[PDB]
């Protein structure tokens, strides 16, 4: 629902520091105006629609293109701040090389996310092991018996690459889905038969 | 949001507390509180010296801006050491 964000940055950076150090020095001793950029917009919004040639579109799929190399949530905002800066800095038409400012910021967008929710690469591996440690013990155990002292002192040691019970309990609310298991308590369970 | 903070922690320590001791012991058997060596002032004299040091506001100098950019330097490297 939001289409570009932007974190900002710290670090101990003692060049820039000291340079903010030097404006919070100033502004304590001793065109930008008040009202005539308020009078610009405000004039400037409604008064002009500007309009959209091809122009913009043959370097629009360009873009996307080596992109895909989300879907379309991306491709309907990134044309209406193009739309809205061409709209900004000529207030008359259309422009075609408003767009690369377009993919400057949104290029700085994804810059937030080279490192659960929308990625799967600890749900490729999750999903599966944890689908092998049932087909072991019901192949060892005659009945579908699993008590809570066997599970912490089978699965929390087997990998160190999960987490205690921050998600073993949510591992088996699917499997409680998935036709295998049921909830007793904080103790005995029952599990699935042939 | 804030600047500085305070603590009012209990350590237990001999001589301070029988001293604390006498401390409240001594204001029960006279009625009176006051003692070492200091001349009791009226709230009154230091109203008005708040009242006349709030119509000074000095100006600061030159020297004391430069003094604080070194200041939050050696704040800024210190404080970044310890991330804990």
């Amino acid at each position: 629902r939001f289409d570009l964000v932007y974190l900002v940055l710290d670090k101990v950076d003692e060049k820039n520091d000291r340079e903010l150090a030097k404006h919070l020095t100033n502004l304590y001793l001793e065109v930008l105006p008040v009202e005539f950029l308020t009078m610009y917009i405000s004039y400037a919004k409604e008064h002009i629609h500007p309009i959209i040639t091809e122009a913009a579109k043959t370097e629009l799929v360009r873009a996307y293109v080596g992109m895909r190399k989300a879907t379309t949530r991306q491709l309907e905002s990134m044309i209406r701040l193009a739309e809205a800066h061409a709209k900004m800095k000529l207030k008359n038409v259309v422009e075609l090389e408003d767009v690369q400012e377009a993919v400057r910021l949104i290029r700085s967008a994804i810059k937030d996310y080279a490192t659960q929710t929308g990625k799967s690469v600890i749900q490729r591996k999750l999903q599966e092991d944890l689908s092998r440690e049932i087909m072991n013990v019901l192949k060892d155990q005659a009945s579908d018996s699993m008590s809570f002292n066997e599970l912490i002192k089978q699965i929390n040691e087997h990998s160190q690459d999960r987490v205690e019970s921050s998600d073993i309990q949510e591992a088996l609310s699917r499997l409680q889905q998935e036709d295998k298991v049921i909830v007793l308590g904080e103790g005995v369970r029952r599990s699935v038969r042939l | 949001r804030f600047d500085i903070l305070f603590l009012m922690l209990d350590i237990p320590s001999r001589d301070d507390d029988e001293k604390l001791a006498e401390h409240v012991t001594y204001v029960h058997m006279h009625n009176k509180q006051p003692d070492l060596d200091f001349t009791p002032v009226e709230p009154s004299k230091m109203r008005e010296y708040i009242a006349y040091a709030k119509t000074k506001r000095p100006v600061m100098s030159e020297a004391v801006n430069d003094y604080v950019v070194q200041a939050y330097i050696r704040l800024r490297q210190d404080s970044k050491r310890e991330m804990d």
